[PDB]
């Protein structure tokens, strides 16, 4: 492992510089929220989560109540934890759900219909982190999406072009989306003011009455409602019987320096650590960013990384996942040795490894 | 999918990855709630370990990461883009630590992304003409194809200098700080 380089004047890519806090975000209004968190005294995970609220309002592409996702905390005396707030399966949900009349999946059916959506967790995984490890109330932390679901925001190029381009596609097609997300017939465009009155509804009502008011309050009665009238299956028992899970997150040792990730059900975490367990065994640096080496290297690690991927995973809380196995040294040797630098192997020729020696 | 990172200046870090699925997901608001519903179901595997069940998560490929250097968080990152995430999140990682690239260089060097199926080294623009037709040699098939990811990162100097980037893939994103 060679010297970092945090950044000088004569780079061509400067990073964004600060001495306190920071936040990283897809959105620009979200960010400043979370900053100003930060700015006010809240802690990282109070700013985690008024920016997940922010977004929720800002960013309706992919910030959402009505979702779920994975959150990693690191702690400054060291503990690092993962929250899994997934979507869970409604408990009517059958392995056959998507097939046709002739057994054939039903793309639209698991993308487009009341049958496409999970068990919402977002709201809940906000709480847990935000009752275990932050310092403020989820009232403070969600009024600044509050009063932009209210008040409203400009509409940007971003947003815009997604309301265009994606939005069309699913968003008109339904009175109720359509008469937030058109104007006269049209996707809100640059310029335009986005206002969310009945998702300020939601957030106020979150503020006052905390999580119960997605899982078991007013939200939830809108949620089954929306599903029982649409042939939908998340019922008010699914909403009530709803837990985001704490877990531990995978982590390993990567030229002494410690990388955690997201374990099971992440299909990801175990296998940035895999690979790079694998890559251990090559001097990266000597050959160098964007050399035919290096890429050669990465990709045939990749390659027995996504065919473990692609056997070994599940939900863990379903099934084993021999996770200790895949992140072994000993076996990511055995998987760099077999790494010809001047030949790629074809991954017709690559199956998933055999773990047993490392179980 | 979205990303978003923090660091505060007692030096906790939170990574946050989450999701519709889909760009707006189903598109259905639920009712009078203002809230658009996920397409998460999409994730199983619908015709065995990630077939579709009752009260069960979907796998997903979202990967929320924290790297830690000489015992202090150092590196919070952190992408949308499937089965990609891997491969972006990776390339964050030894950018960082074996290129010695600070955030920002790290965020806007070009990517590649084999996933075994396809047997095809997915690349974006940006690698030489030269290095292209050198793996072509070697065996692999190379792919030119569209933008991956959307990377939202912070790097932490062991004195609590922070150092941020957001990815040029996203337009009207942001890293701010004070
Ligand atoms: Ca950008």
């Amino acid at each position: 492992a060679p010297p970092v380089s945090y950044g000088v004047e004569e780079d061509v890519f400067h990073p964004v510089r600060a001495k306190q806090g920071m936040v990283a975000s897809v959105d620009a209004t979200a960010t400043q929220v979370g900053v100003d968190i930060l700015k006010e005294g809240g802690n990282a995970v109070d700013a985690a989560v008024a920016v997940g609220y922010a977004l929720a309002v800002t960013h309706p592409q992919a910030g959402n109540l009505g979702g779920g996702g994975f959150m990693l905390i690191r702690s400054k005396n060291g503990n690092t934890t993962a929250i899994d707030f997934r979507e869970m399966a409604p408990a009517k949900a059958t392995r056959d759900m998507f097939l046709d009349d002739q057994g054939n999946p039903d793309s639209k059916k698991s993308l487009t219909s009341h049958l496409a959506s999970g068990t919402p967790g977002t709201v809940a995984g906000f709480s847990l982190a935000l009752d275990k490890y932050g310092t403020m109330p989820l009232n403070k932390v969600v009024q600044p999406a509050f009063k932009l679901a209210r008040d409203g925001f400009i509409v940007n190029d971003a947003l815009a072009d997604d309301l265009k381009t994606y939005g069309s596609e699913v968003l008109p097609n339904h009175e109720n989306s359509k008469a937030i997300f058109w104007k006269e017939g049209e996707p809100l465009k640059k310029g335009d003011t986005l206002v969310q009155a009945n998702l300020a509804k939601s957030l106020e009502m979150i503020a006052e009455n905390g999580p119960d008011e997605f899982y078991k309050g007013t939200i939830a009665e809108q949620i089954a409602q929306e599903m029982q009238k649409n042939g939908g299956l998340i019922t008010k028992e699914d909403l009530a019987a709803y837990k985001a899970v704490e877990r531990t997150p995978i982590s390993g040792d990567y030229r002494g320096y410690q990388v955690y990730s997201m374990p099971p059900p992440s299909s990801g975490g175990i296998h940035i650590v895999q690979i790079l367990n694998i890559l251990e065994n090559f001097d990266m640096k000597k050959y160098g960013f964007g050399s035919a080496d290096a890429m050669q290297i990465m990709a045939e690690a990749e390659k027995y990384a996504y065919a473990d991927r692609s056997e070994y995973l599940g939900d863990p809380d379903f099934v084993k996942v021999p996770w200790q196995a895949l992140t072994n040294k000993a076996y990511a040797k055995s998987i760099a040795d077999q790494i010809d630098i001047n030949k790629a192997k074809p991954s017709s020729e690559i199956r998933p490894g055999k773990l047993a020696p490392y179980e | 999918t979205t990303h978003y990172s923090v660091v505060d200046k007692d030096g906790n870090a939170v990574a946050v990855t989450y999701t519709l699925n889909t760009t707006f997901g189903t598109g259905i608001v639920a009712g009078e709630s203002g809230i658009l519903l996920n397409n998460q179901m999409d994730d199983f595997s619908a015709k065995d370990a990630n077939a579709v069940g009752p009260n069960k998560r979907p796998l997903s490929s979202m990967s929320p990461t924290i790297v830690v250097k000489d015992g202090k968080t150092w590196l919070v990152t952190g992408s949308p883009g499937g089965s990609r995430i891997i491969t972006t999140v990776l390339q964050m990682v030894v950018n960082s630590i074996d290129y010695g690239l600070n955030v920002a260089e790290a965020t806007n060097a070009p990517r590649f992304h084999h996933q075994w199926l396809p047997d095809e080294l997915r690349v974006e623009k940006g690698f030489s003409p030269d290095t292209l037709k050198l793996l072509e040699a070697k065996g692999q098939k190379v792919a030119l194809k569209e933008a991956m990811g959307s990377t939202q990162s912070i790097m932490v100097g062991p004195d609590g200098e922070l150092y941020g980037a957001s990815d040029p893939r996203s337009v009207d994103d942001l890293t701010a700080g004070y």
